[PDB]
RNA sequence: GGAGGGUAGUUCGGGGGAGAACGUACUGGUGCGUCAGAGGUGAAAUUCUUAGACCGCACCAAGACGAACUACAGCGAAGGCAUUCUUCAAGGAUACCUUCCUCAAUCAAGAACCAAAGUGUGGGGAUCAAAGAUGAUUAGAGACCAUUGUAGUCCACACUGCAAACCAUGACACCCAUGAAUUGGGGAGUGCCUCUCAG
């Protein structure tokens, strides 16, 4: 959430405690594409394309 | 309009408006003037064109400003010509 | 290129593997031997040591890195991004 | 048909005509509420039949519907346009035509995108034949303009920005102020855009909109 | 009765969009939010040619029945708003644009603020044909 | 034989290498924008008889207020200027005329 | 080399925390007045 | 730059020293004139070169370059990580 | 009235390289409304459509492109170059009682750049569209016209080195008649005028 949007991040956590599952392998990252304050989500672009 | 113009002595008219080098014989276009700053006491010495910056000496203030073309003097100062030799 | 016209490094191949395949793996090689400039001590001393870790001779610093290059061109324009975002706070 | 249900549409106090348009919407059936249907509409009106021989016969109005008190569709500014053939009559060639872009905000939190338009005029001593000018000139043209606008709106609610906007207040001085550098005619404000707005506050929608007309609906 | 609860002598106004195209015109009467469509009557609903759907006389028996049927919901008059195809396109009206909005004129609606609203690119993609166009 | 001094467009030598094209407006065809042939037209949307009927059902045009019009600017690849009659051939001599405005 | 290094690290650093500890402090209370 | 001129001079007509441990000796001596830090001097030296010229009252100028650019300004084929002048003879 | 360098107006311009945004439009989605056709042509048919097409309003995503202003106008060695703001290094003209003192002109060999199409490896893929597929027209039609459609068209890094690459006019220097215009710098009555302003 303290992330701008259109930042590159890499290890991120799927759920809360995880300590990293995505963006782990060489060279890859994800994107952050938008904030939801009301409903407290973040929207990514995975390496394959999909949006999480 | 019944006058013969030659060329080794032309006429005023048609010298006063060639460009430099390109009248008979080429010459300056500038001059030197004497610029008194108000107060001060002193009398400097100051290029027409003076693209360089010029203080007074006395009171270390600017005297004339940079321009493309003959320079200007700051709004106090009056200056006066001087005879070209 | 006294000793060799155009191979190279990948003269040691003999004549195996095909002229392109060869050529595609020369530009990676090169690189990957080479000496890369140092911004901590201003020296030409960077050396690959395993793929992605590079090791400086003159200020014995290790810098994780790309593969066959000591800093590949996604990771310049990610800086420049990281920096403008930071200041615009 | 049968199913439909007539309302009205009530605009901003700063505005001379408050009720100015009628429509209709389905009735209320099952978990269709009707009143979801109708909180994000847009209704455009003409300034000229709003506000009353001026340019404002070429001015459009959009208002967004925030509330239903009744039969009466409480609405906000959420645009303002100038219309084509209006735009393409002060267009002439031999001459530099002038466009900015400005983002401001004013004091509630509401974000705008103001478009300005502008061209060169050809003073009546004139005989050459181009009237262009010169890049250093059109540059600081934009630059003035921009300051002047982001600051005058900085300090207004939105009710009082649009007064400035439909009232040709801003206009007036934006031309006064940015002759000395190039002499410059027709000056306009060609559009404006909200791309922000803040947290829909009730008791800011019920001040801008002070006292409301009743209607005779149902 | 279904429209309004408003005196006779009052008005009405709704939205009318004339859509006059080469080979078909269209018109449609709205409120004055896009929404919530009244009438829609095309060209090609009236003839059977397939070549005269955009001719004037096409357009003029669209016009005429938008009127009877909108007369009974208490709508009186309407404003105009007029394109042509627009963004890759011919940008020129087409023959039945003057003969629809005539026909309401005469049929006895009352009109206000005429406008064209045509799509205009400030900068667009490439148009069909090659690059000798069209031979 | 060079028919013309211009060449058909008003690029002089020294003075450009390309003009970006624009496209007919009939055919679609690209043309350079300085060889094209462009003309800018203000046409009404209703001639002299549906004025008249239109502005009296109208209470916004029905006293002295003027209708809109349509402003565009053509440009004509030179095939479809003459098939249109925009421009015609002219006798050798008379090919000079240059009509620097409209009138 | 190295028990220099850390000799030096103790004392320059600790000499900035003073130093940017009295000036937060007398800018407050120049500001308060 | 500006400050490139000014450092031109000095090796005209002045006297310095290059490097860490000649600059601190001069500091010590309380004989220099004016300091000259690359950007690429490391935290910890660059901050005990700030203590000797706060206590000598000795200016410090921060360049914009690394050593190996403070080096070729002065004309040298090394990197100069810090500069010291004992002698400014007409620059300032 | 040969070349080079300097200082100044922080001069002049679609000149070049980097970022961040902006604008409608084409295509595709989403949410509402409506009900029978829409598209296309010289005329039609392949196509889409009650499983709701076309049309209307509001939004969303992605890629390309910067209309009108735009011209016998500007910049660049040529090829080329058009939204705004922030940046980086350059280039020409003018002004000068600055500096220097033949440092120059043109060229086999050699070098760098060079529209479009094309090639290689990664991206990207909205529009248009070689090859190909359907429908027409025709004696035939492999073509022109219609609906589509892959490579390409866009970006980065390596190649290629050809155009009606044209002013079909090689580079440097001198002389040479007139009248109206236009772009940039410099010298010597009128309109606007609380700061990129003695403008
Ligand atoms: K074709
Ligand atoms: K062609
Ligand atoms: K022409
Ligand atoms: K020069
Ligand atoms: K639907
Ligand atoms: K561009
Ligand atoms: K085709
Ligand atoms: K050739
Ligand atoms: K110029
Ligand atoms: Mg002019
Ligand atoms: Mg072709
Ligand atoms: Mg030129
Ligand atoms: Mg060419
Ligand atoms: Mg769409
Ligand atoms: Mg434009
Ligand atoms: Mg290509
Ligand atoms: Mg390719
Ligand atoms: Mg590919
Ligand atoms: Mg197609
Ligand atoms: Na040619
Ligand atoms: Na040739």
């Amino acid at each position: 959430g303290q992330i701008t949007e259109g930042c590159i991040v890499c290890n991120v956590e799927a759920k809360v405690g995880d300590r990293g599952t995505l963006a782990r392998a060489s060279g890859d990252y994800c994107i952050i594409i938008s904030h939801n304050t009301e409903t407290g989500r973040t929207r990514l672009k995975l390496p394959s394309g999909q949006k999480k | 309009g019944f006058f013969d113009s030659d060329l080794s002595y032309p006429t005023v008219r048609t010298e006063r408006m060639k460009h430099k080098r390109r009248r008979l014989v080429q010459g300056p276009n500038s001059y030197f003037m004497d610029v008194k700053c108000p107060g001060c006491k002193n009398i400097t010495v100051v290029y027409s064109h003076a693209t360089s910056e010029v203080k007074c000496n006395g009171c270390a203030t600017l005297l004339c400003r940079p321009t493309g073309g003959k320079a200007m003097l700051v709004t106090g100062c009056g200056f006066r010509k001087k005879p070209d030799h | 290129a006294k000793r060799t016209v155009k191979m190279g490094v990948m003269g040691r191949y003999g004549a195996r593997y095909g002229s392109n395949p060869r050529k595609r793996a020369k530009k990676l090689e090169v690189s990957q031997h080479a000496k890369h400039f140092c911004s901590f001590c201003g020296k030409f001393a960077f050396r690959r040591k395993a793929v992605g870790i590079w090791r400086c001779d003159g200020c014995s610093k290790t810098v994780a890195g790309g593969a066959y290059t000591l800093s590949t061109p996604n990771n310049t324009t990610v800086r420049s991004t990281v920096r403008r975002l930071r200041e615009l706070k | 048909m049968s199913r439909k249900e007539w309302y009205d549409v009530v605009a901003p106090k700063n505005f001379e005509v408050r009720q100015f348009a009628k429509t209709i919407c389905n009735k209320t059936q099952g978990t269709k509420i009707a009143a979801d249907f109708l909180r994000g509409r847009v209704y455009e009106g003409n300034l000229a039949d709003l506000n009353k021989n001026e340019d404002d016969a070429y001015r459009k109005v959009k208002f967004t519907v925030q509330e239903v008190q009744g039969r009466n569709l409480l609405t906000q500014f959420h645009g303002m346009d100038m219309t084509s053939d209006r735009v393409y009559y002060l267009l002439r060639k031999w001459c530099t035509t002038i466009e900015a872009t400005v983002e401001a905000k004013t004091a509630d939190g509401y974000g705008l995108r103001l478009f300005l338009i502008a061209f060169t005029k050809k003073q009546e001593n004139q005989l050459s034949k181009n009237c262009y000018a010169k890049t250093r000139l059109v540059k600081w043209v934009r630059m003035r303009a921009t300051n002047i606008i982001r600051r005058r709106l900085a300090k207004l609610d939105i009710n009082d920005a649009v007064s400035l906007l439909t009232r040709n207040i801003l206009r007036d001085r934006l031309a006064k102020r940015c002759n000395p550098i190039i002499p410059l005619r027709d000056l306009r404000i060609r559009k404006v855009k909200v791309i922000r707005t803040p947290k829909f506050d009730a008791q800011a929608l019920i001040a801008a909109h002070g006292e409301v007309p009743t209607s005779a609906e149902g | 009765y279904y429209g309004s609860s408003a005196g006779k002598d009052q008005l009405v106004y709704g939205v009318v969009h004339i859509y006059a195209s080469f080979n078909d015109t269209f018109v449609h009467v709205t409120d004055m939010s896009g929404r919530e469509t009244f009438c829609k009557v095309t060209g090609g609903m009236k003839v059977k040619a397939d070549r005269d759907e955009s001719s004037p006389y096409a357009a003029m028996m669209a016009a005429q029945d938008v009127v009877a049927r909108c007369k009974e919901c208490g709508i009186n008059a309407l404003h105009v708003k007029m394109r042509a195809t627009g963004g890759v396109g011919t940008k020129s009206p087409g023959p039945g644009a003057q003969a629809a909005l005539r026909a309401l004129a005469r049929a006895g609606m009352k009109i206000g603020r005429i406008e064209d609203v045509t799509p205009v690119p400030t900068d667009s993609t490439r148009r069909k044909g090659s690059r000798r166009g069209r031979r | 034989t060079t028919k013309r001094r211009n060449h058909g467009r008003a690029k002089p030598p020294c003075s450009r290498g390309r003009v970006r094209p624009v496209h007919c407006f009939n055919c679609s065809r690209l043309v350079p924008k300085d060889k094209s042939v462009g003309r800018f037209v203000v046409r009404r949307m209703l001639d002299q008889a549906s004025a008249r009927d239109v502005a009296e059902a109208s209470l916004i045009y029905g006293s002295g207020f003027p209708m809109p019009k349509l402003y565009m600017k053509q440009r004509y690849c030179i095939a479809c200027a003459i098939h249109s009659r925009t421009v015609r051939a002219r006798p050798v001599e008379d090919r000079k005329r240059r009509y620097t405005s409209k009138v | 080399e190295q028990v220099r290094d850390r000799i030096v690290r103790a004392f320059l650093i600790e000499e900035q925390r003073i130093v940017k500890r009295a000036l937060k402090a007398h800018a407050k209370v120049q500001k308060e007045k | 730059d500006t400050i490139n001129t000014k450092i031109q001079l000095v090796m005209k007509s002045g006297k310095y020293v290059l490097g860490t441990q000649q600059s601190l000796k001069t500091l010590r001596q309380g004989r220099s004139k004016l300091v000259v830090i690359s950007a690429n001097c490391p935290p910890i030296r660059k901050a005990e070169i700030e203590y000797y010229c706060t206590l000598s009252k000795t200016p410090i100028h921060h360049y914009s370059g690394n050593n190996l650019d403070l080096g070729t300004a002065c004309g040298r084929h090394f990197r100069a990580c810090v500069l010291s002048i004992t002698d400014v003879g007409d620059s300032d």
